[PDB]
């Protein structure tokens, strides 16, 4: 029947469709698991607190960069600065 | 030859202008109209900021074209 | 008993800036001089503005205008821009 | 410990049949992306058994001519009554193993058959993504006030155009002056590579950034990120300057530039002036956009906001004299899209001008859609109706703070659908609806399907 | 015989299948019914510790159609069935 038909026509769209991501999906994890072993979900928060290797924001002005300009270290918070007063040549 | 302005509302305006006229001028009377000072205004066209010391010409703008006027949000 | 001092927190700052590089107790010494007098200077200042404009509060912006105040120009300018950025990194955070 | 098809092994046992397999392959992902929609359907989604259209996945079959459908078994039935247990699923060209019962995707020989030829060369030479930088994630730190860079860049490390354009080498093919101290691209080919790579051979991943901002210290040293500056103004002149470096690498009446900033962010706007009595007309301007900035007061909606940017408006300062009516006339204008971009970048008109002089943050919510259909914007009829013209959100810029002092924050969206939060050094992860209940000051949409 | 059914479908070819097709993917998408999907399929995988095509697809399908919004299926449905009195005697 009509109905019948129609059915089956939304029934193969569906299907196709439905196969089609299923097969990118697995596809997709099964490489992701066999390239990396030893494989980890970056993590996940509840409490906002934590960062995609499951840790807290670093202490600045602790963390330093040296400046290959001039040859001096500067705290990395105090960079820009610096390079006002180093580009200024 | 007469351009436009649509500003933060959405509201168009239109300016008597030359090709010639210089991006401060522009500037000048849009302050001329809605009171708000050239150093607050940023005046768009065609993916571009518009320069002080430049004219219309240098940037291909033509009669009736339409500019597009922004404020800044500073984040540091 | 305790005698407060801004030896700590300047050698931090020297760290930042020079990191392999020692100060001698007198040149800091000098230093926290430096830091009360220049706290006198605008702390007084300030309250003079307070006092002025009939006004009951310091703020920041009261800090800045003293700024524009004391000092000249690009040291004025650069100041209040560090200033208000990390006024902002407080605010945010 | 999970396993690898043996069969396919066992084929490629053989280094003849091994070619055999990866050239036919090869030819059939040149056929799909080479053959038109119709012919696609009536030669690669019909089941050479029951001949019905799409009965489930239709595959075409690795050994012979045959297609197989799945409802009816038919392919099921090829490898039963044949013996050839490999097929190709014709919605994504990858190859099924009916033994294993499972898809072949975890084997990078298949995955890249195109280089097969040179595939020795290629692994001697290069190794696969490294697990920590394979999706590029690593916070870049505050170096002054370059929060309104940084939440730009995340959108542009996200990007595909872009990562296609510089993991190609374009810039490094091509480059004159092949330094990045000076030139941009080069920077950030450095930056791809200190986030996807390894540079030979704690501090770590920030010498392209550096480079960058003395590149921007050299051009512009109040936009270099001593001070406080406006995102949208700042990635209209970086892809400004990115566009200059374009024609700067060149070897040479082409009104439209070609670069890569005009063939994915370059759309056209048509504006009409039509009469208001004889309402036929009309004078029509066309106007080259890279980006949206819409009005948000007393609106909750983009849709609403996108409504009111395309909304009709009468003009009253403009001196104008219809010639079809034949007298003076107030002109109806109205905003359409003559051509939309491939990356559409929305900025949100976030402030409002007081008479004191002052400004005002505007801090209220507005609704944004995962997907943005544009099809009422569209100007130009067809013999009419425009069709569906819809994208996909993959960025995200908020701002805290007032009009004159802030802090941005960038949202980006990766493979599986899952969201991270990029703030400074902070990459995390973040759900869709949170994401969706943020205050959106940019946004970032990349075109998914047109009807 | 039932080659009639082959037949019909293969008109159904050559005129629309496009818009059909289009349709119904822009309203499981707009809906969120495709990321939902994608999410089904993350936990499934985790859950199960597994990326094995049939078995995770034995238990992601039916559910999956059970979630298809009852607008979107009577909607497309309804179209389809628009399109195919246009082209069948009774
Ligand atoms: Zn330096
Ligand atoms: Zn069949
Ligand atoms: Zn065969
Ligand atoms: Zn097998
Ligand atoms: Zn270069
Ligand atoms: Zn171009
Ligand atoms: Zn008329």
């Amino acid at each position: 029947t009509i109905d019948s038909i129609s059915n089956g026509i939304l029934n193969n769209l569906l299907t196709t469709l439905i196969q089609d991501i299923v097969a990118r999906e697995t596809t997709q994890q099964q490489l992701l698991k066999t390239r990396y072993p030893d494989l980890r979900s970056y993590y996940f928060d509840p409490n906002g607190s934590l960062d995609i290797n499951g840790l807290q924001k670093q202490q600045e002005s602790s963390q330093y960069i040296h400046c290959e300009n001039c040859g001096r270290d500067v705290s990395a918070n105090r960079l820009a600065a610096h390079l006002q007063r180093c580009l200024s040549r | 030859m007469q351009i436009f302005v649509k500003t933060l509302t959405g509201k168009t305006i239109t300016l008597e202008v030359e090709p010639s006229d210089t991006i401060e001028n522009v500037k000048a009377k849009i302050q001329d109209k809605e009171g708000i000072p050239p150093d607050q205004q940023r005046l768009i066209f065609a993916g571009k900021q518009l320069e002080d010391g430049r004219t219309l010409s240098d940037y291909n703008i033509q009669k009736e074209s339409t500019l597009h006027l922004v404020l800044r949000l500073r984040g540091g | 008993t305790r005698k407060e001092s801004y030896a700590i927190y300047v050698y931090k700052v020297l760290k930042q800036v020079h990191p392999d590089t020692g100060i001698s107790s007198k040149a800091m010494s000098i230093m926290n001089s430096f830091v009360n007098d220049v706290f006198e200077r605008i702390a007084g200042e300030a309250s003079r503005l307070a006092h002025y404009n009939k006004r009951s509060t310091i703020t920041s912006r009261e800090i800045q205008t003293a700024v524009r105040l004391l000092l000249p120009g690009e040291l004025a300018k650069h100041a209040v821009s560090e200033g208000t950025k990390a006024v902002t990194k407080y605010t945010s955070a | 410990a999970m396993s690898i098809c043996p069969h396919i092994q066992q084929v490629f046992q053989n280094e003849k049949s091994k070619d055999g397999v990866l050239k036919t392959c090869n030819a059939a992902r040149y056929i799909l992306n080479h053959s038109v929609p119709k012919e696609k359907f009536l030669n690669t989604m019909k089941c050479g058994t029951c001949h019905e259209i799409n009965s489930g996945a239709t595959f075409m079959c690795l050994q012979c001519g045959f297609c197989g459908c799945w409802n009816h078994s038919h392919f099921l039935s090829h490898s039963k009554q044949i013996g050839h247990i490999f097929g190709i699923n014709s919605n994504n060209g990858l190859l099924f193993c009916f033994k294993c019962e499972d898809y072949i995707g975890n084997i990078d020989l298949i995955n890249d058959a195109i280089l097969a030829k040179y595939w020795d060369d290629v692994c001697t030479k290069t190794m696969v993504p490294s697990m920590e930088r394979r999706d590029g994630l690593s916070g870049l730190i505050n170096m002054g006030s370059t929060a309104f860079m940084s939440s730009i860049l995340q959108c542009l490390i996200h990007n595909p155009y872009f990562i296609r354009h510089s993991m190609s080498q374009i810039h490094s093919n091509n480059c004159k002056v092949r330094s990045p101290d000076k030139c941009f691209s080069c920077a950030l080919d450095k930056i791809v590579h200190e986030l996807y790579g390894a540079l030979n051979t704690s501090t770590n991943r920030q010498t392209g950034f550096i480079y960058l901002l003395t590149c921007a210290w050299k051009i512009n040293q109040n936009l270099a990120g001593y001070s406080q500056q406006d995102a949208h103004e700042f990635w209209q002149f970086i892809i400004n300057q990115i566009h200059q470096s374009y024609v700067l690498d060149l070897p040479n009446n082409n009104k439209q530039c070609e670069c890569i900033v005009h063939t994915v962010f370059e759309g056209s706007l048509e504006s009409s002036i039509v009469c208001p009595g004889c309402q036929n007309n009309s004078k029509t301007t066309i106007d080259p956009f890279l980006d949206l900035s819409l009005d948000i007061k007393d609106k909750k909606k983009l849709y609403e906001c996108l409504d009111s940017f395309h909304k009709k408006e009468q003009l009253k300062d403009f001196n104008y004299h219809c010639g079809e009516c034949n007298s003076t006339q107030d002109a109806i204008k109205q905003l359409g899209i003559h051509k939309l971009p491939s990356v559409l970048v929305l900025q949100l008109k976030r402030f409002e001008h007081l008479l004191n002089g002052s400004n005002r943050k505007l801090d209220d919510f507005i609704e944004f859609p995962t997907y943005l259909n544009m099809k009422n914007y569209c100007s130009t009829k067809e013999k009419g109706k425009v069709p569906d013209i819809i994208y996909e959100l993959i960025g995200i810029v908020s701002h805290k703070g007032t009009v004159n002092e802030g802090h941005y924050i960038a949202f980006c969206k990766i493979s599986g659908g899952q969201w991270f939060k990029f703030n400074d050094s902070m990459v995390s992860s973040i759900s869709q609806e949170e994401v969706l209940k943020e205050q959106a000051y940019l946004l970032f949409y990349t075109i998914r399907q047109v009807n | 015989t039932a080659q009639l059914k082959s037949q019909i479908q293969q008109y159904l070819v050559e005129s629309n299948y496009e818009l059909i097709s289009n349709e119904l993917k822009a309203r499981l998408l707009q809906e969120g019914w495709v990321d939902k999907v994608k999410d089904l399929t993350k936990s499934e995988m985790n859950i199960n510790e597994s990326t094995n095509f049939t078995q995770i697809l034995s238990t992601v399908e039916p559910k999956a159609l059970e979630m298809v919004s009852d607008s979107t299926r009577e909607t497309v449905l309804k179209q389809i069935r628009e399109f195919l009195e246009e082209i069948v005697d009774t």
